[PDB]
């Protein structure tokens, strides 16, 4: 009903109509596939292209949910480079999906993260805590303070 | 100064004699912080002018990097700016 | 999805989508036209696959690795210039000005020092290559020709080989370095940073880091020598000063050394073709040291048997004795096993 | 071993023998109902002048610049004459020119003549003679 | 090469691939059937060319650039409206409450604090721009 | 058991000639989860098993006792 409009008006017989409709459907499928492939480029949108980031970030693990893999990718790509108070707190925000406030006690050499764990699983929070442990300074002490 | 200006993406000739041939000419009264000062006709050592009549350089073998007063160098020849 | 759509599948789908009484098959009008179109149709899917592969720099040097590593901060290296010094033989009183240019065949070099022949400073002046590349790593005793003629000079040569010339960082090395850096986790002050700062130092082959060993603000650095041996006091001191230079302001670093355990190992083994007892011994030494650093508790006879049997070059083992017995040897506190002798019989 | 001092490769300098045009063949068409014709469950292929009739019918029926798929030389301009946009003599001359130039692009067609032209009521009639290689 | 791939080239290659005895030329049945979707493929090739350009970070336009940086965590910085103080002159006792809007040229500003003309605390009250921008930094 | 069957299947694929007992306990100890092992017996004995021509060993019964 779209490809047939490119032909002269004597081509309106049913044979030509069927032949052109087949290629109409084929072109629709191809455009949908191209759009899906483009969507697969970005981290947030990608579902079946998620694994191909693992080859570039050396994640080398299996997970069942797409969201968890996306979050690990975001963590690996955030924790690189600088490791300061605000950026670490923002990484913890990204994991816990809520705002996090870090209170530091220089005399006690201990920092505490205060945040919201309404939508954050305790096991996910523990994974975030372990990653923060391996990014945080060794001498400093960490405590998790989820405020539901 | 090769190292210092490479740290700010400024490539300079390895030898100070050629370094004299780079950049706009600078006068002694128009000397500002960051300028390069050359004194003897052979530039055995070039200084980095930091203003206030002082400049940083490596004097020679047996000496160490320190801050020198410009007036104590009667042999001033020319100056260049590359920043 | 692009891989899912293949030539045969799309051809069949197009043929089935035509609901007409005519015939579809080998040597048919519709079949031939449909196949001729579907070839170009599937070319696009193949190109889409290749495009996706290039985007995520999987293989075969896709030109997008440079932009991705620029995203990740990695930079290629153009190499460093070769450095050296040459001797000026000629008439006394002739001065060679700083920046005087000379050449070696196609290569070209510049003089770095104002040198005068016959002087109390000698006739030697440092010389640096104008361009990067390992081709400028000159050998010793080379004759240098001056591009610009200066009176009083006769011969210019170097007493020893030029060094330092290196080529631009090739792309495979760039990819490998990017992969290794991505495997490493380097963050401000973390345990991995302590490990890295410790391994940079000579005399340290293994690093273990103990946070908050003496309460908050205390880091215990456990370093190991070659073959998991004790680290000497001077080496401990240089490691301590290096970490102190590289430790954050406020923490306190304490370093201790392990204490060895003497173990006698002996076995009868059969070697595969093309290997010698020395290779088996050295590979066993490395593997047993690796097993030593990770172990806690007691050394285990059967783990040792497995590690020895997995060693490349050993087709069989028999008569394996750890300290003259086939029993587990308990490792106590502040004690580490240390290989002492390797008695192997073929 | 030996150099090739010409642009390209030896394969590009092989010239295929020039022969007569291959026999003109086309899918049969039904003018009364404007449909292709099926025979024994397949398309029916005709030869020589019948195929030329199909091609001429299709060429005359299309407009020159309307469709993107065609080049600028395919089709006719007879739609510009509808409604008496020109005088009768100018319309006659232009119709003759349009038909000749439209039909002559086919290499199988040698010459075209528009001979008789009569205006009766609102209808314009003409006779066209086409000479081919057959 | 995507630029080299055009409607004419695609059509010519497709016609060459088809193994039929009939005549293939402008105005033929087979040519009419094949043409129409090759033009669409030539259309598609240009979007395919543009996709890899809009994928990267160096040239990501506006929205996809925002998505990429938000993946990196960097957020675009929005402006902050200007702050200033004006004086009110008139009859004593007139009361100017908060939320009152003053205007200069076509720019609009809000009075922050309650101020009374001729009162002891003064006739000067804070002024805040209703919209962000450097154009609101009015001179004296 | 599953990891050991996988490893021993790969081994039996790659081994030419007679079977090797020490490789057997090596591939058994490397199998994840094995802290120690003793009394490893193949077909009622610890000896090497010779494989005749046109013959490929297959795992039939695995009796593991903790």
């Amino acid at each position: 009903m779209k490809l047939i409009d490119k032909l002269p008006s004597f081509d309106r017989n049913y044979i030509v109509e069927e032949i052109q409709g087949a290629y109409d459907t084929e072109l629709n499928i191809l455009k949908e596939d191209i759009d899906d492939t483009f969507n697969q480029l970005f981290v947030d949108t990608a579902t079946w292209g998620l694994d191909m980031w693992e080859d570039i970030l050396c994640i080398e693990k299996k997970e069942l949910d797409f969201d968890t893999r996306r979050s690990n990718i975001k963590a690996k790509m955030r924790s690189r480079g600088t490791s300061t108070i605000e950026v670490i707190k923002s990484i913890c925000e990204a994991y816990t999906k809520s705002e996090t406030d870090i209170k530091v006690y220089s005399d006690e050499f201990t920092f505490v993260l205060s945040f919201i764990a309404n939508n954050c699983d305790y096991k996910t929070l523990l994974d975030c805590s372990d990653m923060i442990e391996r990014v945080k300074p060794a001498h400093l002490l960490h405590y998790l303070e989820p405020i539901i | 100064m090769v190292y210092c200006f490479k740290k700010v993406n400024v490539s300079l000739p390895r030898t100070s004699n050629q370094q004299s041939k780079k950049g706009k000419k600078v006068e002694q009264k128009n000397l500002q912080a960051g300028d390069l000062v050359f004194f003897h006709n052979p530039v055995s050592h070039v200084g980095l002018y930091i203003g206030n009549g002082e400049f940083l350089h490596a004097p020679q073998k047996g000496d160490v990097v320190k801050i020198s007063k410009l007036s104590s160098r009667r042999d001033f020849n020319t100056a260049r700016r590359v920043l | 999805m692009y891989s899912d759509q293949t030539y045969e599948v799309i051809k069949n789908r197009t043929l089935e989508n035509i609901n007409l009484d005519i015939y579809k098959g080998e040597g048919s009008f519709l079949n031939n036209m449909v196949s001729g179109n579907n070839l170009e149709l599937s070319k696009i899917y193949l190109e889409l696959s290749k495009m996706h592969k290039m985007a995520f720099i999987q293989d075969t040097y896709n030109q997008f690795l440079d932009k991705r590593v620029n995203e990740f901060g990695v930079y290629r290296k153009l190499g460093t210039e070769s450095n050296g010094e040459v001797e000026f033989i000629g008439e006394k009183g002739t001065v060679i000005n700083n920046g005087t240019i000379i050449s070696y065949r196609d290569l070209l070099f510049v003089v770095i020092k104002d040198v005068t022949i016959g002087s109390e400073e000698g006739d030697n002046s440092p010389v640096q290559a104008l361009e990067v590349g390992k081709k400028y790593n000159l050998p010793t005793n080379c004759e240098f020709k001056l591009v610009d003629n200066i009176s009083g000079v006769t011969k210019i040569t170097n007493t020893r080989s030029f060094e330092g010339g290196t080529d631009i960082e090739t792309d495979e090395e760039l990819k490998e370095r990017f992969y290794k850096i991505q495997r490493n986790q380097a963050t401000s002050g973390n345990k991995a940073h302590y490990e890295e700062w410790a391994l940079e130092v000579d005399g340290v082959y293994n690093v273990k880091v103990y946070p908050r060993w003496d309460g908050p603000g205390t880091v215990k650095v456990l370093i190991f020598g070659k073959n998991n041996q004790a680290v000497d006091t001077e080496t401990i001191e240089r490691c301590q000063q290096h970490i102190d230079e590289e430790k954050p302001i406020g923490p306190t670093i304490t370093v201790v050394t392990p204490l060895p355990i003497e173990i006698s190992i002996s076995a009868v083994m059969k070697l595969e073709d093309g290997y010698t007892l020395d290779n088996v011994k050295e590979s066993f030494l490395e593997s047993i040291n690796t097993y030593f650093r990770d172990i806690r508790g007691e050394i285990i006879y059967t783990k040792v048997m497995g590690i020895l049997i997995n060693t490349t070059g050993v087709h069989d083992l028999s008569n394996l004795l750890i300290n003259g017995s086939t029993d587990n040897i308990t490792i106590n506190e502040d004690k580490i096993p240390s290989v002492t002798t390797v008695n192997f019989s073929e | 071993s030996t150099i090739f001092p010409f642009i390209g490769v030896p394969e590009d300098y092989i010239l295929p023998k020039t022969e007569e045009l291959p026999i003109f063949r086309e899918v049969a068409w039904d003018f009364e109902k404007d449909e292709p014709i099926l025979e024994k469950g397949d398309f029916k292929i005709i030869e020589k002048k019948e195929a030329l009739k199909v091609w001429i019918y299709k060429c005359i029926k299309t407009n020159r610049y309307e469709h993107e798929i065609y080049s600028l030389e395919y089709g006719t301009e007879l739609s510009e004459l509808i409604g008496q946009k020109y005088t009768k003599g100018l319309t006659e001359s232009e119709a003759s020119r349009f038909i000749k130039e439209a039909l002559l692009i086919n290499p199988y067609i040698l010459e075209v003549n528009v001979k008789s032209a009569n205006f009766n009521r609102d209808i314009l009639s003409a006779n066209v003679k086409v000479s081919t290689i057959y």
